[PDB]
Formats: structure tokens, C-alpha cells, sequence
């Protein structure tokens, strides 16, 4: 996961330098994948879509 | 009893020489490593900011 958001985050950082990932949100098929970054810390919620 | 000392003179006469030897030379070029290098315009504007 951290992977991903690291190369999603360059992808956002590509179009704008000053802007900087605040939150992703990706959503499968069966699951909803939710991860918030920090440079501190990341935090990585998977919820089932109701 | 024709020839005489004075009458023939023998001299010896040799040419220097330089010593013949052997002698090993090894070269080989500088270590060459490998480099990879990615660029992104976040970064660039990283270093510039």
C-alpha cells in the first residue's frame, strides 16, 4: 500500500509542484481501500462498500 | 720470420651490448559502476524551491 501511494502521490505532485497529497481514496471491486499520508506517518483504513 | 711485431700488430675489438631482459607490463582501464538516475518535476522544482 505505502508503494502505491508514494507513486499516486508523484502522480498529483506531477500536475502541481506547490500541491501536495491531503488524502487517497482507491475502491475495488469487493473493497473500498482509504489511506490517509503524512510525512510523519500514514494511516490505512479498508472498508467493505455497504 | 717475415712477419714481425712491428711488421703485423693484432688488436681485439668488441661493441658494447645492453643486457637483454624481460619485463611483465599489466595495464587495465579504470573501475567503471553503474548509475540510475529517475527525474520528476516535483523533484527538480524540489532543489529549485
Amino acid at each position: 500500500i505505502p508503494l502505491l501511494t508514494k507513486k499516486a502521490r508523484s502522480v498529483v505532485r506531477d500536475l502541481d509542484p506547490t500541491n501536495d497529497l491531503v488524502f487517497l481514496r482507491i475502491q475495488t471491486k469487493l473493497n473500498e481501500i482509504m489511506v490517509a499520508p503524512d510525512d510523519e506517518f500514514s494511516l490505512i483504513v479498508i472498508q467493505t462498500k455497504g | 720470420t717475415l712477419r714481425n711485431k712491428f711488421n703485423y700488430n693484432t688488436r681485439e675489438c668488441q661493441t658494447i651490448n645492453p643486457s637483454i631482459r624481460e619485463r611483465g607490463v599489466s595495464t587495465e582501464p579504470p573501475p567503471s559502476d553503474t548509475i540510475c538516475g529517475n527525474i520528476t518535476q516535483w523533484e527538480i522544482f524540489d532543489a529549485y524551491y
